[PDB]
């Protein structure tokens, strides 16, 4: 149910997927920061479905992966923050192409403390259309959010984490 | 991919929230843009002002800030005068901070000055042009955010400026 999250930031890991997934597998709450990590292609991440909470940052940076399994991620309370600034940080997932194809993220309801980094992910969609403020907890509404900016959003939604009518805000 | 005056801007945001004085002063020595804004449009002058950073938002304004820039919802006088900023708001008024500007719901920073109990900043305001006749996107005016708020007292004072 419950889980050490990571320090590792940005740094260089390689066994590094072997330990995430020992780490994570069945895991709801995380009680440190959730840091994914220069991914390959062929990762399987499935271990990572059952993450509910994260109590510190999320941070997913330099992966292949074209998809990360947080669909089940309700709140991040960002009680550390990745830069002291963002609970939520999105970099660097890229180099059919690799890289982050869509967040997903559709229990995302509330960010406690922090903001939102999403920067150079060139696969990536969605991400301008979320309405991030209605995220960010009632005392959070000053955080930075930074986010660079693909078919349509499904048209059972015009705010989706993807294509489909699953992702829909 | 990265880019220098995005970078600098970043870390401006940063620093300004922060209330890093060092930092900031030697970013406006590097030429970080004063008017750099995130997503959705917040300035660094909007940071310092909510956050009750007076030597920032003295040092951003010498250095050019747009002081009537709006954000998402408001001008950095709202924020200063929702926070209850005294100092904050009187540079940002010499600065030519206008005191009428009117947000998203169409609130001025007396509404705002009014609903959150800062008499001191009311009476600046009014002092400096602010009008009590002022009606949000709800009809509502700066008395009646008072009165709807147990602010009497400032209440009473709007009711003798008018």
């Amino acid at each position: 149910q419950v889980c050490t999250g990571t320090d590792m930031k940005l740094r260089l890991p390689p066994t590094h997927l072997d330990m995430l997934r020992h780490l994570y597998q069945g895991c709801q709450v995380v009680q440190g920061n959730l840091e994914l990590t220069y991914l390959p292609t062929d990762a399987s991440l499935s271990f990572l479905q059952d993450i509910q909470e994260v109590q510190g940052y999320v941070l997913i940076a330099h992966n292949q992966v074209r998809q990360v399994p947080l669909q089940r991620l309700r709140i991040v309370r960002g009680t550390q923050l990745f830069e002291d600034n963002y609970a939520l940080a999105v970099l660097d997932n890229g180099d059919s192409p690799g890289g982050l194809r869509e967040l997903q993220l559709r229990s995302l309801t509330e960010i406690l403390k922090g903001g939102v980094l999403i920067q150079r992910n060139p696969q990536l969609c969605y991400q301008d259309t979320i309405l991030w403020k209605d995220i960010f907890h009632k005392n959070n509404q000053l955080a930075l959010t930074l986010i660079d900016t693909c078919h349509p959003c499904s048209p059972m939604c015009s705010r989706c984490w993807g294509e489909s009518s699953e992702d829909c805000q | 991919h990265h880019h220098h005056g995005s970078d600098l801007g970043k870390k401006l945001l940063e620093a300004a929230r922060a209330g890093q004085d060092d930092e900031v002063r030697i970013l406006m020595a590097n030429g970080a843009d004063v008017n750099a804004h995130d997503f959705y449009g917040i300035t660094p002058l909007h940071l310092a002002a909510n956050f009750g950073h007076l030597e920032i938002v003295e040092v951003l304004l010498k250095h050019g800030a747009d002081v009537n820039a709006f954000d998402y919802d408001n001008t950095p006088l709202h924020l200063a005068a929702d926070a209850g900023h005294l100092e904050i708001v009187e540079v940002l008024l010499k600065y030519g901070a206008d005191v009428n500007a009117s947000d998203r719901d169409g609130h001025t920073p007396l509404h705002l000055a009014a609903r959150e109990g800062h008499l001191e900043i009311v009476e600046v305001l009014l002092k400096n042009g602010a009008d009590v006749n002022a009606q949000d996107k709800f009809g509502k005016t700066p008395f009646d955010l008072a009165i709807d708020n147990g602010n009497e007292d400032i209440a009473e004072v709007l009711q003798k400026a008018a």
